[PDB]
């Protein structure tokens, strides 16, 4: 091809160059001291806006502490050593571990249920009022990531709640089962990827 | 009796209810420790606020006590009252990022004190603070409009230039967005006020013969906006915009009315 | 606690503005105009001279470096290095 987006995938893999630089800059950070604790194991990567695009709006949702901890770490960091250029912070991407607790089986949370799962580590028993109120939470998208934990799922479930059924009600509390079925301490619940095919939207805006 | 407060408050955090009647349970205790007095009302406020900055408490709870606080405090005369701002201040970070409108209004509340106390400089330092670029809280352009122009306005005083000129650069970026006519020929006043003040005497003397020709503008105050660019113009560097606005300058029977009149008469006429 | 969070893989976004107060072709300031055009007023038609940014995040009057493009050379900062991303502060 000639130059028009090249440049584009240019940019794109300088942005993976900079995270990994970035990761091994701040190993030997962390290398040296740390403080407090909350940055127990952190993968934080540095990607440019105009490489990467928005998706749809830059939201603008809420972040777990430990979250809002290392969020803020990097902050700091990129505003000390990186003058000259501020972070936007953006809700689509990202993954996180969970460790849960008969045995310990870390789940995987990616970004949006997380919150729901610090609400949860403030006190559960909560309803889906609980997690619409507290959070500044987005639409739809909130529901597909909340029934992944519940609706679905085979016999690991780790967020149970008494009213069983399919679709998703208002007034209903959550709970969790141990479940030493899920022998896996890596078990991951991947509701979302179900499909690639594009849907006719992003298609016609891009065209 | 502070001590009592917290342990109060303490309680009450591990205790499991209702929103509503926690919600009225923490503010019968907010409002029994402003009752108090002196250091004990100090203490008392401060274990309230670390309340409700704590994990624990809810998100509504917080944000409605701290907005309750915020509007019971400026009864309470400027002393510590002001450490306790800046304690609060220092306080919102780990849930800075989900409510700001209390933030706003400590730091709004904290820029009028200090702008009562003959104090400019820390009360821009502290209007700075303000994260209006967010968008997180998605303030209307007028509330940014007047942010920027309180800066500004504060930075005048304070004398320093390099900080106040970026903000009227912000404050421009944003103004043809907003829609108030009156915060709209306040920041006209503002914009002329900083060209008088840094070198631009013959820009401040256009501009204030452009806010000159108005109505809602007082009598007064546009009679002072003619002074000013009356005196800019026999400040400015002597060329053809000068003797332009000097000509310009010599109609109004309000600029005859000052008593610069005689000395833009000499100006144009020549000697 | 029953749910703790271990690891995170967050995507950290930043945008770029190095704002200044100067400028360099016409040696006058980010904004109110250039040596080429002086005032405000002289067929300016809502003063149709804005400022550019490259790719660089460098900031000029467009007017500046446009005529830096076209007088001396086009080659230095041609359209392979020198960008055209924004135009406007
Ligand atoms: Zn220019
Ligand atoms: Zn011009
Ligand atoms: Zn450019």
């Amino acid at each position: 091809c000639g130059c028009q987006f090249t440049s584009k995938l240019e940019g794109m893999f300088r942005d993976m160059s900079i995270s990994n630089t970035t990761m091994d800059e701040f190993r030997q950070h962390l290398q040296a001291t740390g403080v407090s604790l909350g940055g127990v194991d952190l993968t934080v990567r540095v990607l440019t806006t105009g490489y990467w695009p928005t998706q749809s709006a830059t939201p603008k949702c809420n972040i777990p502490p430990a979250p809002r901890h290392a969020f803020e770490i990097f902050r700091r960091f990129y505003l000390a050593k990186h003058s000259g250029r501020q972070l936007t912070l953006q809700h689509h991407m990202g993954s996180a571990d969970l460790n849960a607790t008969t045995r310990k089986h870390i789940l995987q949370v990616s970004t949006f249920q997380m919150t729901i799962l610090m609400l949860f580590n403030n006190r559960e028993k909560y309803t889906f009022e609980e997690i619409q109120q507290e959070t500044d939470i987005p639409e739809r998208e909130l529901v597909r990531a909340l029934q992944s934990l519940a609706c679905g799922k085979p016999t690991q479930r780790v967020l149970t709640k008494e009213p069983k059924s399919k679709e998703i009600e208002n007034g209903h509390i959550f709970t969790v089962n141990d479940q030493f079925t899920s022998k896996l301490h890596r078990v991951k619940i991947q509701t979302v990827a179900a499909k690639q095919g594009e849907s006719d939207p992003e298609r016609k805006e891009t065209r | 009796m502070a001590a009592a407060v917290r342990q109060d408050l303490a309680q009450l955090m591990n205790s499991s209810g209702s929103h509503k009647d926690l919600a009225g349970k923490y503010r019968q205790i907010l409002e029994k420790a402003i009752q108090l007095s002196g250091a004990e009302q100090l203490e008392a406020l401060k274990a309230f606020v670390e309340a409700m900055v704590n994990e624990n408490v809810s998100l509504v709870i917080s944000r409605q006590l701290l907005t309750d606080f915020c509007t019971h405090l400026p009864n309470l005369p400027d002393s510590t009252a002001k450490e306790i701002y800046h304690f609060t201040l220092e306080k919102i970070q780990p849930r800075v990022i989900s409510f700001e409108e209390q933030v706003a209004s400590i730091r709004q509340h904290l820029a009028s004190i200090y702008e009562k106390e003959e104090d400019w400089r820390n009360a821009a330092q502290v209007l700075v603070g303000i994260p209006l670029e967010t968008g997180q809280k998605q303030y209307n352009v007028d509330y940014k409009l007047e942010t920027y122009l309180k800066i500004a306005r504060l930075y005048l005083e304070d004398d320093d230039p390099v900080q106040a000129e970026a903000y009227i650069n912000r404050a421009s970026l944003l103004q043809n967005e907003s829609t108030n006519e009156q915060l709209q020929i306040h920041y006209k006043v503002c914009y002329a006020r900083v060209l008088d003040y840094r070198r631009k005497f013959i820009e401040a003397a256009q501009r204030y013969n452009e806010l000159s020709y108005k109505t809602i503008v007082h009598e007064s105050e546009r009679l002072e906006a003619l002074k000013h660019a009356l005196h800019c113009t026999i400040l400015a560097s002597a060329g053809q915009q000068r003797s332009r606005m000097l000509a310009t300058l010599f109609k109004d029977e309000r600029c005859q009315q000052l008593a610069a009149y005689g000395i833009l008469e000499k100006m144009y006429l020549d000697r | 606690k029953r749910f703790e969070v271990k690891k995170w893989n967050a995507v950290a976004l930043w945008a770029w503005d190095i704002v200044v107060d100067n400028c360099a072709i016409c040696r006058n300031h980010i904004m109110d105009l250039c040596i080429e055009c002086q005032a405000n007023q002289a067929s300016a038609t809502s003063e149709e001279c804005t400022v550019a940014w490259g790719v660089c995040n460098h900031a000029f009057h467009f007017h500046c470096i446009s005529r830096w493009l076209k007088t001396r050379q086009v080659c230095p900062l041609d359209n392979r290095e020198w960008e055209f991303q924004k135009y406007g502060h």
